[PDB]
């Protein structure tokens, strides 16, 4: 096809405030600040060739530790995965490479494409380790990536910012924003 | 810390008239101030959040207002369950401050 | 609603520990806060709790006699006073902050009350 | 001012490639006196953060700001690998 740039988004996706420059302190989060919001992904070519399947890297919810009973809304444990690259499988798009199904219960925090399932990175390290290296014999790669825009995240804090940080506001600083940035 | 002080710890009032009880900050709160009622035997009873806003199921008699470092409560048409005690709160700064309280009373002979 | 523990009298020197029971909401998401207030005066508070990971913050005046607690498996605060004395004896609330995780816009549900006698 | 380092790319990668010492240009050849040697490295180039965030209830159907809890991750990925030669030294 020719050459062409493609784009993402989400109807409802979890952008608080623009805090890539602000003139005022913003608002207060109320029910649900989520915008329409579209983005034009990283760019990645990349070509593998073995006799076996490729096999990716991602990350995702690890095995909780037999202890302390895991709070509601507590920050879930994170664990690299590696898995069999598929065919229809997604490609990290800027965010990493995650599951964000089991990672993001919010389904909201990125765009549709992505939303429900998984971005997976070819875990060229391991599959060059390979003793036999029949998995990949030969690979060409080429990505890239800028920040556009910078934002914050609607929501509520899963872990305070500790105050020796910073120095308490009032009046409307008085209430620390979403240091939640993405 | 903040302190709050009330102008009066004590009206005496007529049942039908304009009640009003104004609290100063030692310092600029901002409009991020409560105002609570009480009777003898229960907990305080939130009227305003915010200086000015009213709660859901507080009478419409009941208002407030000010800015910077003093504010006041305004009842109108006073009825007889409105005779209490009314508190202050900034919320501006920690520690949370409360003012003293106004306590109304009925005025008879 | 809020459930707080029935009345207290303990001796000068003992230590007591109240619960406030939180029901009809989800609790993981409130921090709990604490005043005080003796016969016939004021109010004052205390302190106010993040249950999540038990961070508090604490007024000055009841530092070392404070100290704040709460079960999130039963969404239940606590509050235990040590080394009570004459000056103790006051009706505590608990209180919840309108506003999630944030402390303004005023205490919006209130306990009952719990007293406590020191003698 | 605010900084910003602009676009990350494959072709300006440093890492992945192998290193071969062979002429140094101080006076210590590469030689790994005490048995030791020190590998420094800084690479912004995947300094990717993700957000994960978990409900604090799975009931509504409606979102609430204050049902989840928003957190902050970032995982770094190495794997060094080094050849050596044997050296004498005749005292």
């Amino acid at each position: 096809q020719p050459l062409g740039v493609g784009i993402s988004g989400h109807p409802l996706l979890n952008k608080l405030d623009d805090t890539e420059n602000a003139s005022a302190y913003a608002a207060n989060a109320g029910v649900d600040n989520r915008e329409c919001i579209s983005m034009d992904y990283k760019q990645t070519q990349l070509c593998l060739i073995g006799c076996k399947p490729p096999i990716g890297e991602h990350w995702g919810k690890g095995s909780p530790c037999t202890q302390v009973a895991v709070q509601p809304g507590d920050c879930p444990p994170l664990e690299l995965i590696n898995t069999v690259i598929q065919d229809g499988d997604m490609v990290d798009t800027g965010f990493g490479a995650m599951d964000f199904t089991t990672l993001q219960a919010n389904k909201s925090e990125v765009p549709l494409d992505i939303c429900t399932s998984i971005c997976k990175y070819p875990d060229y390290i391991k599959m060059v380790s390979e003793p036999y290296g029949d998995s990949l014999f030969f690979y060409l790669r080429r990505e890239q990536m800028f920040v556009r825009h910078l934002f914050n995240r609607a929501g509520t804090v899963g872990e305070n910012v500790p105050d020796d940080l910073y120095i308490k506001g009032s009046g409307s600083t008085a209430n620390l924003a979403s240091s939640n940035y993405f | 810390d903040i302190v709050m002080t009330q102008s009066p710890s004590y009206l005496s009032v007529s049942l039908g008239g304009r009640v009003t009880i104004t609290c100063k900050a030692s310092d600029h709160i901002n409009n991020w101030l409560a105002w609570y009622q009480q009777k003898p035997g229960n907990a305080p009873r939130l009227l305003i959040s915010g200086a000015t806003s009213l709660e859901t199921g507080v009478p419409s008699r009941f208002s407030g207002s000010g800015s910077g470092k003093d504010f006041t409560l305004s009842i109108t048409s006073l009825q007889t369950e409105d005779v209490a005690t009314y508190h202050c709160q900034q919320y501006w700064s920690t520690p949370l401050t409360f003012g003293a309280g106004t306590k109304l009373e009925l005025k008879r002979a | 609603q809020l459930q707080q523990s029935g009345a207290e009298l303990v001796r000068p020197g003992s230590s007591v520990k109240i619960s406030c029971k939180a029901s009809g909401y989800a609790f993981s998401s409130y921090w709990m806060n604490w005043v005080k207030q003796r016969p016939g005066q004021g109010l004052e508070w205390i302190g106010q709790i993040y249950p999540g990971d038990g961070a508090t913050n604490y007024n000055g005046k009841f530092k070392g006699k404070a100290t704040l607690t709460a079960d999130k498996s039963s969404s239940t605060a606590f509050m235990q006073i040590s080394s009570l004395t004459s000056e103790d004896s006051a009706v505590y609330f608990c209180a919840r902050p309108y506003r999630y995780d944030g402390g303004v816009y005023a205490m919006d549900y209130w306990g009952q009350g719990t007293s406590v006698t020191v003698s | 001012p605010t900084p910003s380092g602009s676009m990350v790319t494959s072709d300006a990668q440093i890492f992945n490639k192998p290193y071969w010492l062979q002429r140094a240009q101080g006076h210590n050849n590469g030689i790994c006196w005490g048995n030791q040697l020190f590998v420094t490295v800084v690479d912004t180039t995947r300094s990717t953060n993700m957000s994960l965030c978990a409900a604090i209830s799975t009931s509504e159907t409606t979102y609430k700001n204050t049902n989840f809890k928003e957190y902050l991750r970032h995982g770094e990925e190495y794997d060094l690998q080094f050849i050596f030669q044997l050296c004498k030294i005749t005292l």
